[PDB]
């Protein structure tokens, strides 16, 4: 059967950003205990990621932006007031001790998982630590600092024929779109909230340029999407894509902020719905690369990723929880699977057929016979 | 509980010790085999021979408990 | 929106690169391996579960250590159970293993320093810099670890 | 009661097997000795280190009976 | 009363005869030896008693044999217990031991020959010569042995 | 401590003499089981006696008397009617199958025990099979055929300085007296019933001849002797004898027919009384040789010899274990027993008679 690889380090859980900030990377720690407590450790490889050096960082960002990260300290926060506003560092990207060292691990994690796929002896890998895509060349943005997803992809591009990227995250993956906007071998799909939402882009016309037309797709949506509503739009396109795009490598960003009970999100998803997606992708039997990303309800996040981790093994794991340290945090139900909120779907059936009726034959413009 | 933690250690070491025990009785099983046959030969066919051998083996371990009473 | 200068940095992709001397002898360090020739036959799977909760019992702590200390050690033998207890019974497994370094990586106390917590946090309540300043031996990383563990002690 | 012959066959053989059993547990006593102290380190001194060792060693024998049941 | 001719036959006594090449390599044949270095310490004396009644139990008879068959065999080893069970488990200890001859010496049957007893003794009652005559396979020595053993069978 | 030797064969128990005869050598078999059942096997040597040949038989008896024993058979009993009466073979010595083979073992037994004492590396030996003394050179007598006691003694005489013989048996040891009647190194004591009793001899004047005066003693008695009555006559003489005779070897014929409940005897003895004797003899620490002999109440005989066998080891033995012959041991099933109700018929003056007379008679002998 299919061999699987998983990555984790322990020092991530101690980092802290600042007062009232929603992102808190302690979430990754709780997930790691669940994989072991459920006995899934028998069926996967664990790896320790080492620190990422400035070498691979310079491959996308400037070497002077990096030297600023070494010279900053929270006690000397005042001297660099002009530069701090210049690079968007502030309320959405506060400064704290060990800020760089936090990103060294998330960068090292996905870049490491890149290679064992380049080794071309296995299909599946996972890293819930990464999934940071909002970063740019000379500025942080949207709580992210480094666009490590691209840095991991560059190792894949050297070896792999065509790489399909996906972004289920309720936030739009604008950063990744910027780097593959005029190249055909990379397709960039992204399902996201649109209309008064960060980063405020992702319209239908965001299509490409030069030869890049019909190679960087979007499919925006509004709040209240149901698990069953998701079904009528994900499956039909993908089946149309595989003979069309002819992929050789998938990169599935499992942005779990799209689940119910979110501080930020306003979707109507559960664990079964988002996990229903991956069973269809696994059906195609191709090299995958799962990643995490956003997520600010720490309680339901680990419930989702632990399930998706088992599904890559096509193994069942029953409903319920064993003795562990973080047991009480798992709601008053103490059950893995959950229920949604009471929100209905606000998207009309005609609103579904819009891009569907329009875009499927638009793709038929491409060459194939 | 203190005694429970020892019993969780007990389950670890049971198969290793149980293997060597099975090796011990095999040396002395030859005495048990003919003993069960002759008893059934003299008393009658009705007695199940193999059950008698199992009964004595469990009894042999009962007295070994006295080493750690 | 679409900044041409911040697009990419000459990726130079080939998409074949057959045998380009693949990387990661160091970026990833294997710490756990399956074994299913003898173990996973629905006969010895439970044998490891009884071991697992055995660690979460009346045995020594290192820093507060229920089971995670033991699982990294079983990979050392790759097929055995009893060999771990030889080194687990040893005075410390933390000290004599310095090259692997995982012994310190798992989890990452005095009544005096604990006294300064209720004297430290219960006054300023949102400082997070005097917290490490007045408790000098501990870092803000360590000082945060007790916050998540303290939540059970109320109930 | 044909089993009376078997109980007297046992008395001939019990003191011999008790030599080999004592040889076995002496191998695993190194696991118990320092471990029991460590239990008495995390808990108070009131518990006797020797008693728990005698408790589990008797407990181990009971489970071996399944081979000859 | 005092017959001078039947007094004695030239005894020729000396009363010292120091080392006259003492006799009895054959008149007396040792068949049992003490052992008190390990056995008689009030610890293993009972170990032989449990063996003793073990023979007088559900084990093979040779001619009707409770315990005496086993005691002559322990002397064969002179210090052991289990070595006897090796040869006692053997098909016969009577046959393969022919030089020592003690196997036949301990104690010294068909329904037909038993039928002739009640037909033999119950008529003449004091013959003791027709007894062996009409039961030809058995001797008067053997025919007498059953008389002492038969006394329990009434009660 | 003192090492002990014991002899036994198993084929003796099958022999049978004839109708209504009191001697039945099955008695020896029951004794053998008792020594093992009591655990005394740990403390003694067992030996198998082999067949005794005509060689050592010819050393006392005639070689033609022996050839008659080979040619006789019960079926051909009639042809030898003249010879049978001539050698006293008859009502008191019936003929039967295996008659010679019976004596081969009893002869072989004591003659074998003779040698391990000649080896001079132990003190005590036992053979309850022997104890036949009434035989003569050319005739059986008193239920005995061979005087094996003498045949055993001849090996001892070659090696041992002086041999003291004793005969507690209610029958008188006339046969042994005949062979040591004019020699000083052998003393022959004998306590026995006197007055209308077989062999009808054993008066006071039976003293010796030539130099043999005061070297072949007797001390006859009458019925009803008590265990305590025995005390005042056995001990005082023996203490007087040891410095006088200077023995080097004892031969104690433990004739057990002197016990109560006897078909023949009329004494008032128990096991403790006859066993009280041997503790005094063992006190002297000298080479002993115990033998049996008469006895026709098979029930009490084994009770006596088994006790005396333990006393030579100066060991205590307490009641009876599980065994084959358990039920034969009376309704009490206890080792020790009680006497009959008979009193002593011997007066205190009757005690002082030989005592007042004979002790200074012995002082005539040379010593200073
Ligand atoms: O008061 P509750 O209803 O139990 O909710 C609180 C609260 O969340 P909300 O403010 O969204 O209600 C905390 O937020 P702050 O009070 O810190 O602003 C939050 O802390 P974080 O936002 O820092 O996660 C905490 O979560 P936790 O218990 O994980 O610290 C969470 O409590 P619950 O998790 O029990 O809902
Ligand atoms: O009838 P019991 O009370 O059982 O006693 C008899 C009886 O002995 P008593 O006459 O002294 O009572 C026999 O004597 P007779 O009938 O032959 O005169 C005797 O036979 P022996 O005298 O020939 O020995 C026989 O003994 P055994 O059974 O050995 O033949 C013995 O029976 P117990 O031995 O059972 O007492
Ligand atoms: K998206
Ligand atoms: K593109
Ligand atoms: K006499
Ligand atoms: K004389
Ligand atoms: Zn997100
Ligand atoms: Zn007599």
């Amino acid at each position: 059967r299919r061999k699987v690889c998983y990555y984790y380090d322990g020092d991530v859980g101690n980092y802290y950003y600042g007062q009232g900030h929603p992102m808190k990377p302690h979430r990754i720690r709780m997930t790691h205990n669940l994989l072991l407590n459920y006995g899934l450790y028998r069926k996967m490889e664990i790896y320790r990621p080492h620190k990422a050096n400035a070498e691979e960082m310079t491959k996308y960002h400037s070497d002077d932006y990096i030297k600023f990260l070494r010279s900053i300290r929270p006690d000397n926060m005042s001297e660099y007031s002009k530069q701090m506003q210049r690079f968007n560092v502030g309320e959405d990207c506060p400064v704290f001790d060990g800020l760089f060292e936090f990103c060294q691990l998330s960068t090292g994690g996905s870049v490491a998982s890149a290679v064992k796929l380049n080794k071309q002896q296995t299909d599946i890998a996972v890293n819930w630590a990464g999934g940071l895509h909002h970063a740019k060349k000379s500025e942080a943005s949207g709580f992210c600092y480094v666009n490590d997803i691209v840095l991991a992809i560059l190792e894949l591009l050297k070896y792999h024929q065509r790489v399909l990227y996906i972004d289920i995250d309720i936030h739009h993956g604008d950063g990744v779109e910027e780097a593959f906007y005029t190249t055909d071998r990379v397709m960039t799909v992204s399902f996201h909230k649109y209309g008064e939402y960060f980063p405020g882009t992702g319209d239908l016309r965001d299509i490409g340029a030069g030869k890049g037309k019909y190679y960087a797709v979007n499919y925006p949506l509004r709040d209240g999407i149901d698990d069953e509503s998701y079904e009528a739009i994900f499956k039909p396109v993908m089946s149309k894509v595989m003979e069309m795009f002819q992929p050789s490598a998938v990169v599935l960003q499992c942005g779990s902020d799209s689940l119910s009970g979110d501080r930020l999100g306003c979707f109507n998803l559960t664990i079964k719905g988002h996990a229903k997606c991956v069973e269809f992708v696994k059906s195609f039997n191709l090299p995958m690369l799962m990643l995490g990303g956003g997520g600010y309800t720490i309680r339901n996040v680990a419930r989702c990723w632990t399930y998706e981790t088992a599904v890559a093994l096509d193994t069942e794991i029953p409903n319920e929880l064993p003795y562990n340290d973080y047991f009480e945090y798992f709601g008053p139900d103490f059950k893995l699977h959950i229920s949604p909120s009471n929100m209905t779907n606000q998207n009309t059936n005609e609103y579904l057929e819009k891009i569907k009726q329009r875009l499927f034959e638009n793709l038929r413009m491409l060459p194939h016979a | 509980d203190p005694a429970i933690s020892m019993d969780l250690l007990r389950a670890v070491l049971q198969p290793s010790i149980n293997e060597e025990i099975q090796t011990v009785f095999n040396k002395y099983m030859k005495f048990f085999q003919k003993a069960a046959l002759n008893v059934r030969d003299n008393v009658g066919e009705e007695v199940d021979a193999e059950q008698l051998i199992q009964e004595a083996c469990r009894s042999c371990l009962e007295q070994a408990k006295l080493l750690f009473s | 929106r679409i900044n041409v200068g911040s697009r990419f940095q000459a990726e130079i992709p080939l998409m074949r690169d057959r045998a380009l001397a693949a990387a990661d002898p160091h970026k990833a360090d294997l710490v756990w391996q399956p074994w299913e020739d003898l173990e996973s036959s629905r006969e010895k799977q439970r044998q490891v579960e009884d071991l697992l909760t055995a660690a979460c019992s009346s045995i020594f702590p290192g820093a507060g250590t229920n089971q995670e200390l033991a699982l990294h050690c079983l990979h050392e033998s790759r097929g055995d159970i009893l060999e771990t207890l030889n080194k687990l019974l040893l005075k410390k497994p933390l000290r004599p293993h310095n090259h692997p370094l995982a012994t310190y990586h798992y989890t990452g106390w005095k009544m005096a320093e604990r006294k300064l917590f209720n004297k430290g946090i219960a006054i300023y309540k949102k400082d997070f810099f005097l917290v490490q300043k007045l408790i000098q031996t501990k870092t803000v990383a360590q000082c945060v670890e007790f916050y998540y563990t303290y939540k059970k002690q109320v109930k």
